[PDB]
């Protein structure tokens, strides 16, 4: 049951690199998977994180202390911002 | 892809219940990764004097990113 995301990766892809570079059809597909993993990766840190007060549902501040444990600092500044702002 | 990003979510093992802000939150993290990854490969691959994106670059992105260190599953190095 490890489904892929949308075929939406190519574009976000497209957007990241300049105008005079283009992309293959496998590295597109390279994403797919890596971001497939990238999912379930956070979805298990921030479960455990869950458990440990016996709580039934995972929210945005579960996902946002997995990546800050993982190590993606460079994702929590502005995550944040757009989690708060959601709620706004 | 809010469904998707439920779907792949509760499909690994989660606890019970998604809170409707998790996949919001989650496709905006999923968003800043690819571009992480992207950008990373990227300049692996301009730095080659290249200017395809192949798969062979997102394994060096991979590789020698601590950051990325669980992704080497899908990459032979």
């Amino acid at each position: 049951d490890r489904f892929l995301p949308i075929a939406n990766v190519s574009r976000i892809m497209k957007r990241s690199l300049p105008a005079n570079a283009k992309i293959s059809k496998e590295s597109k597909e390279t994403v797919q998977e890596c971001v497939s993993e990238f999912i379930s990766f956070v979805t298990g840190e921030a479960s455990d994180k869950c458990q440990r007060e016996k709580r039934k549902t995972i929210n945005g501040d579960d996902l946002l202390w997995a990546m800050t444990t993982l190590g993606f600092e460079a994702y929590v500044g502005p995550l944040k911002s757009y989690l708060n702002r959601y709620r706004e | 892809p809010l469904a998707r990003i439920k779907k792949i979510m509760k499909a690994d093992e989660d606890v019970r219940m998604i809170a409707a802000e998790a996949p919001v939150v989650f496709a905006r993290a999923c968003e800043m990764f690819i571009l992480e990854l992207t950008h990373r490969g990227w300049a692996h691959a301009e730095e080659n004097k290249r200017r395809t994106l192949q798969k062979s670059d997102i394994a060096a992105a991979i590789a020698r990113t601590e950051v990325f260190d669980f992704l080497v599953d899908i990459v032979p190095r």
